[PDB]
RNA sequence: CCGCACAAGCGGUGGAGCAUGUGGUUUAAUUCGAUGCAACGCGAAGAACCUUACCUGGUCUUGACAUCCACGGAAGUUUUCAGAGAUGAGAAUGUGCCUUCGGGAACCGUGAGACAGGUGCUGCAUGGCUGUCGUCAGCUCGUGUUGUGAAAUGUUGGGUUAAGUCCCGCAACGAGCGCAACCCUUAUCCUUUGUUGCCAGCGGUCCGGCCGGGAACUCAAAGGAGACUGCCAGUGAUAAACUGGAGGAAGGUGGGGAUGACGUCAAGUCAUCAUGGCCCUUACGACCAGGGCUACACACGUGCUACAAUGGCGCAUACAAAGAGAAGCGACCUCGCGAGAGCAAGCGGACCUCAUAAAGUGCGUCGUAGUCCGGAUUGGAGUCUGCAACUCGACUCCAUGAAGUCGGAAUCGCUAGUAAUCGUGGAUCAGAAUGCCACGGUGAAUACGUUCCCGG
């Protein structure tokens, strides 16, 4: 991505003066009516330079977890991690969802087991209020794992859009020591970034420029 | 032509024959006001066809079997309107509307262990 | 009342002994412990003794008592009040 | 408090009788009293021959019992000496040509009265009735039971005082009926006294009845 | 009814009369069901009533309510720590079970050797402003107004 | 009226006036009556003589009034009397008809006491 | 001429696989059936004590229901009696056969 | 309960057994309508002289599985608490708890 | 925040009488146990004998019953004598059967003890079971993370719910016991099968679905199909949820049952049974008759019936449900005032019987009273059951005609087919139902609410 093609899109956008984070002075250009102003001379190599560590993780059979939980951005993640083949989490992030690995796996198991089950039958055996509620439960399973449900393990890359809202995220991944890549705004904490990303999270546009090129990317490192 | 029915209620059953052109009605060889002590029964009976304002256009053979007198009219109102409804299907909302397609299942309760009724609880002086 | 079509009720050795007391007339009163049995007139003018479920006690039987059981006269159950 | 006794309550549901003639009111009370005898008598000699299931069914005039247990040569003995005069001696109390016949179970470990009956005798072993339990529970879900739920009753370990115990491994619901529950109830005779031990194992649910 | 208020079942208009006031009525009467003999009681009276009072017996029904529906109650709680004589107003079903009952009664305690004769004495009492019914309305439009000091 | 039985019933219905006489039942007065043929709900008044002596032999037959009350007073005399059970029992005022001797039979009992 | 067949039972499945049975033989010899038509079932009802000592209020209720078939067949053959001579059943079925 | 008590209902039983004719053809005849008042007497002596354990009134419905006197379901002998316990097993065919 | 928690209702209790329990009191004995909730028409679903454990007397001691060892005898039957019987003494009758004839089985008796025997105590030694909190919604766990760790998180908060019911926020998430639901039962309809069930159409018919016939209908009883806030709007985080409507037999977990998470209470029971300890053993064992378990200065509970004209009485007449049955139900006939009796069909019963619903209604009568109310209580004479109705059964008839003329304080119970009434049956039972488990008839009143009581 090039600088004017962040620009156009508002990636240089920030938070109020009011609300910023200590760390994040190095990475701020300015203030202009009380707004923060990114600035995009740090933001494009570092996001050239994580794009290069993605396409490296993909393109040794990297599992890449695109995570996200803005009501706005969800289904534009999803989309993100569908068009490369990932897995991602839009909705609420549960705690200790990576490092609780084996809840999820034997919630994994549920989901599979009762969509198997409908397919198989036995519907018919049930109550219809019955086979109506497992509907339900299936249902509800699916809108919570619809994404990891064939992740299979640990994720092998994580990216992050606004990483102070997904902090519980972050922290597990450090407790893991998996990568955390992650679009930084200006009223976030740098620490746990290891590819940090400075730029707004909320602008529907810039978070799809994000996501359409990390996307490209991750592609590309897969077809070698 | 003809128009059956079966009306039910807490422990009556009515067959209902309609045979247009009438207004007599035969229960079970019985006249109305012959086969009830009751006058408000026959009240009760006469109510959903005196509101369809049909009186001596179908004459009726009917037949009502077990319970009381009031079941037994209940039902036999019920099966009415059944056959009311089978011989218009067009004034089965005018009955539902009018209240006539309940099927009533308003029943007596079993009688349950330790209570001198099926729901009344003894006399247990507390103090 | 039992019935009429029986007839009344006395015991097999009570008869016995009613009879030994025709055959002798006034002797020991002799004793049963069925108060159950009826009176007859042959038994009239001597006395029994009945057991009340402990001691027998001794009836004198007299003719309005004929036809009459024994029990109505051998009390079981005493009491002087509280 | 007092729960409710979980065979009972699924018989028919998901539970089949352990007798199944059909008799009337005058050969009724005779005919079952004479199951219990030939019972009684069969628990008493089969102490060790591992029965799990005595059913007894009294067809039109013939009677036939089945024995559902783990010592089937043993139960056999050889050529079945022992259970033919069994044969014998249950047509004589019952009066009937007899019908045995044995199937057995191949699953000890996956009932809950086998299992509750080898936690009893290791109880007149005097071995520790906690890990006897544990013991048991293991190996039954290990194998593949769903749930299982253990409880041991009175003076434990030559107690002055009756403590209970109860144990819960896996998962045992009682309260849905689609579900199958063994159950079973059996004691120890203790030099101080007798001890009671009841065993349940839930092992998935049923669909269809017994079918 | 800590949770929802529920009352009294929905009524039914009388066939033999159409109008309901009177089904509410033979009900408050009426005793396990006791409906022929009560229907019988009720009906006796109101005709009696349609010649004591000329016509309009059904109207009189009326006549009698109004001169003896009670316009006030008293409902009293332990809100703050105790008890208070409380005059207020409620919804017309309220004094109309109230006044019922109180026509109910006024037949009943006067006896009158049969209770046809009781009802339809006191009925005529009630239409007219007079008797026990009106009266045992004086009573709560009465000692309503001085216990008015506070609420 | 000056009927058999001393008493002077009320001049009502004919049996109402019978039973009234004691020793005369409801099962007496209607037997009596059918004897004379007469209606049930005739008064003593509108009734001449003529039928009332009719009553008074049919009634005289039974033994009646006073005379009845001497023969069930003896029945009861004789048999306390005799001492049998049933008669101590009329002695000390019990229910000789074997009822509750604990409570509730304050009939024969009498009063209430503490 | 006619042959009855009442059938007492306990569970409703049992007594249909033996009237099927029952039917199936008879349509073998070309009996002539007038089918099952089931009958009233009888329920008995039993309440118990389920404590032993002082306690009326704890009662537990039992039932059973024999369930009750009836077949019949107008033209018996020899080909039909066989059968049901030669019939072969489970334990809690119940029968009773007659003209 | 006691095994003499047992015991002694089986001898009640087997004793009403053997004078069961003899109990009734002297019912019948002294119940028979216009008896000779005498072999009807003499008759309802002769059966005050057989043994009182002879008439069924002397035995009492015992449970047959405990001896439990009370609770004698008549449909099967059994204690108040052993029916329960059949119907616990399943070993009464067919028998269930009711619901209706 | 909650529950008929109160409230608002509805009918009571507490007055009367009677039934029925308990404790007193008494007994020779009034057997034991149950003891605020959570004892008290208790265990008992049914004590004249039996039951009975209890009194009194009568007796027995390897014994009523169990096993073992001898000795003997077939086993049996039937009768006499005495006893009050238990029992003792007998007399007759049979003296067999399988046998490898040697024995053996069935059993019977005697001895011998090895033993039996216990409802002896100990529910604070226990098993098993049940009552209670409470079908209250809770109770917990795995893993996670949080802190070095006691621990915590979830289980919290905002909503919402019958509900730890649900949702969302969310270092919690996920499971388990729950809750729910799957069960049974009940409400609509469909398929199947239609006799002993049905009779719509038909003809016949003495008019009786009766008789041909009918398979429809009704039921029958197996399948089913149904109700999901599915619909629509109103709301409401657009969330759950909620308001209301429609549709609909049915609507918001349709109706009702079964189902009791934990635990709590040395809750109850060693007199169901089982069982540790002790516990007597010629007896704390056993066997028999009689008694008692039924007493009554009393007390206390629980019920029934009444105090009346919505009633009483007479006459007339309509409508049920659910059951039960062959040492059984038992019609029919006749008789008997009835209680009944005789006669005897039928039926192991969709078939016969019980079994002929009451309240209802129609008519007349009473005309308000200690009454034609009320009926206890006593009299007389039966009836029936069983050996046997004194102690104490049920029941008819005649006769009597207590109190009671609506019951202080206090208090109970009830949210719909409920209450409240009217009858029906069943279990237990020779017989002995106001009780209890059931069934239908009739069918109400009240909820402002949660401020109060009670409890959670
Ligand atoms: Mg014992
Ligand atoms: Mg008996
Ligand atoms: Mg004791
Ligand atoms: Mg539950
Ligand atoms: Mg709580
Ligand atoms: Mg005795
Ligand atoms: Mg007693
Ligand atoms: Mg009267
Ligand atoms: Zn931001």
């Amino acid at each position: 991505v090039s600088m004017r093609d962040m620009l156009k899109a508002g990636v240089h956008f920030g938070h109020q003066t009011r609300y910023w984070n200590p760390k994040m002075k190095p990475f701020i250009f300015g203030a202009r009516n009380k707004v923060h102003i990114i600035n995009l001379e740090k933001t494009v190599p570092m996001f050239n330079e994580a794009l290069a560590e993605l396409n490296k993780i993909a393109s040794r059979k990297g599992k890449i977890l695109f995570v996200g939980t803005k009501r706005a951005a969800s289904e534009a993640v999803k989309d993100a991690a569908l068009s490369c083949d990932q897995f991602f989490v839009n909705h609420r992030w549960l705690g200790g969802m990576l490092t609780n690995w084996k809840t999820v796996r034997q919630s994994i198991k549920r989901l599979k087991d009762l969509e198997t089950q409908s397919q198989d039958g036995t519907f018919d055996k049930l109550t219809k209020k019955e086979a109506l509620m497992r509907t339900r439960e299936l249902e509800k399973l699916e809108n919570s794992l619809g994404g990891i449900k064939d992740m299979g393990g640990l994720p092998d890359a994580l990216f992050v859009i606004d990483a102070d809202h997904e902090h519980i995220a972050i922290k597990e991944a450090n407790n893991l020591g998996i990568p955390v890549f992650a679009i930084v705004d200006t009223n976030s904490d740098p620490d746990g970034v290891d590819f940090v990303i400075p730029g707004n999270d909320d602008a529907i546009r810039a978070v799809t420029l994000y996501l359409g090129a990390v996307a490209a990317t991750v592609r590309e490192g897969r077809s070698q | 032509n003809q128009y059956y029915g079966t009306g039910r209620r807490k422990s009556s059953a009515a067959r209902v024959f309609i045979k247009p052109g009438n207004g007599k009605i035969v229960i079970n060889q019985r006249s109305l006001e012959q086969y009830f002590g009751r006058e408000t029964a026959r009240m009760v009976v006469r109510q959903p066809l005196e509101l369809v304002d049909m009186v001596e256009k179908l004459d009726l053979y009917i037949t009502v079997k077990g319970g009381g007198i009031s079941g037994q009219a209940g039902a036999i109102r019920h099966g009415i309107t059944r056959a009311l409804m089978e011989y218009d299907e067009s004034l089965r909302s005018e009955l539902r509307k009018a209240g006539f397609v309940t099927r009533d299942a308003r029943q007596v309760e079993r009688k349950k262990v330790g209570l001198r009724k099926a729901r009344r609880r003894p006399q247990f002086s507390k103090r | 009342p039992r019935s009429l079509k029986k007839g009344p009720f006395i015991d097999l050795h009570l008869l016995k002994k009613v009879e030994k007391a025709v055959e002798s007339g006034d002797k020991k009163p002799l004793r049963t412990w069925s108060r159950r049995s009826t009176i007859f007139p042959n038994m009239i003018g001597l006395t029994i003794a009945v057991h009340n479920g402990r001691q027998h006690v001794p009836v004198f039987v007299t003719d309005e008592m004929v036809g009459h059981k024994l029990g109505e006269f051998a009390p079981t159950r005493t009491y002087r009040g509280h | 408090g007092q729960k409710v006794h979980p065979n009972g309550i699924r018989l028919g549901i998901v539970k089949p009788w352990n007798s199944t003639w059909f008799a009337n009111t005058k050969e009724f009370a005779d005919n079952l009293d004479s199951d219990f005898k030939v019972r009684q008598y069969l628990t008493k000699e089969l102490a060790k021959a591992s029965v799990s299931r005595i059913v007894i069914e009294r067809p039109a005039k013939s009677i036939r019992v089945t024995i559902h247990t783990a010592r089937p040569g043993i139960v056999i003995g050889k050529k079945g000496e022992d259970v033919e005069k069994l044969r014998k001696v249950v047509a004589d109390i019952a009066g009937v040509p007899a019908q045995i016949n044995i199937a057995e179970v191949r699953k000890p470990e996956l009932d809950a009265k086998l299992v509750a009956d080898s936690i009893t005798s290791q109880l007149e072993r005097r071995v520790m009735f906690r890990r006897a339990m544990k013991r048991a529970v293991q190996n039954a879900m290990r194998l593949g039971a769903k749930g299982i739920k253990v409880e041991v009753s009175g003076r434990l370990g030559g107690a002055e005082i009756a403590r209970t115990e109860w144990y819960r491994e896996g998962r045992v619901p009682l309260h849905t009926l689609r579900a199958d529950i063994d159950y079973n109830t059996s004691e120890a005779h203790t030099t101080y006294g007798v001890i009671g031990v009841k065993v349940w194992i839930f092992k998935g649910e049923i669909l269809g009845g017994m079918a | 009814p800590r949770r929802r208020v529920i009352g009294q079942r929905k009524i039914l208009p009388d066939p033999k009369f159409g109008s309901e006031l009177l089904a509410k009525f033979v009900n408050i009467l009426m005793v396990d069901g006791k409906k022929s003999t009560a229907e019988s009681i009720v009906y006796s009276a109101l005709e009696t009533l349609a010649q004591r009072s000329g016509k309009s017996e059904l109207e009189a029904f009326e006549v009698a309510l109004e001169n003896v529906r009670p316009t006030v109650e008293v409902k009293s709680r332990r809100v703050g720590g105790s008890t208070y004589q409380v005059p207020v107003e409620v919804r017309p079903v309220r004094r109309n079970a109230l006044a019922m009952r109180w026509i109910v009664e006024a037949a009943r305690k006067r006896g009158d050797k049969s209770m046809a004769l009781r009802l339809a004495n006191e009925l005529s009492d009630a239409a007219e402003n007079k008797g026990t019914a009106v009266k045992k309305r004086e009573d709560v439009h009465r000692m309503a107004e001085a216990n008015k000091a506070f609420a | 009226a000056r009927i058999a039985g001393i008493n002077i019933p009320d001049h009502k219905h004919a049996v109402i006036a019978l039973t009234s006489i004691y020793g005369v039942g409801k099962t007496r007065s209607k037997a009596i009556l059918a004897a004379a043929g007469i209606a049930e709900d005739v008064k003593i008044s509108e009734l001449s003589e003529g039928q009332i002596d009719t009553l008074r032999d049919e009634v005289a037959k039974f033994v009646v009034e006073g005379d009845l009350r001497r023969e069930i007073s003896m029945s009861i005399k004789r048999l306390m009397d005799l001492g049998c059970y049933r008669g101590l029992r009329h002695r000390r005022g019990l229910p000789v008809r074997g009822q509750r001797t604990k409570t509730n039979a304050r009939t024969r009992k009498g009063p209430r006491k503490p | 001429q006619r042959i009855r067949i009442r059938l007492k039972a306990f569970d409703h499945r049992l007594i249909d696989q033996a009237t099927a049975e029952i039917v199936e033989t008879a349509k073998r010899t070309g009996a002539q059936v007038r089918g099952p038509i089931p009958l009233p079932t009888r329920k008995e009802r039993f309440t118990v004590l389920i404590s032993p000592h002082v306690n009326k209020d704890a009662r537990d209720q039992y039932e059973i229901r024999t369930h009750l078939r009836l077949v019949d067949i107008v033209e018996p053959t020899e080909k039909t009696v066989d059968a049901l001579m030669r019939l072969d059943l489970a334990a809690g079925v119940d029968v009773q056969i007659s003209l | 309960a006691k095994q003499s008590m047992k015991a002694r209902e089986v001898k009640r039983v087997a004793l009403a057994d053997k004078y069961f004719a003899k109990r009734a053809e002297l019912k019948a005849i002294i119940s028979d309508v216009n008896a000779s008042d005498e072999d009807r007497w003499n008759a309802v002596l002769k059966l005050q002289t057989l043994p009182r354990d002879s008439s069924p009134s002397r035995q009492r419905n015992r449970c047959r599985q405990t001896g439990r006197p009370h609770g004698f379901l008549r449909k099967f002998g059994l204690s108040r608490i052993k029916v329960r316990e059949a119907a616990m097993r399943g070993e009464i065919p067919g028998l269930k708890k009711a619901s209706w």
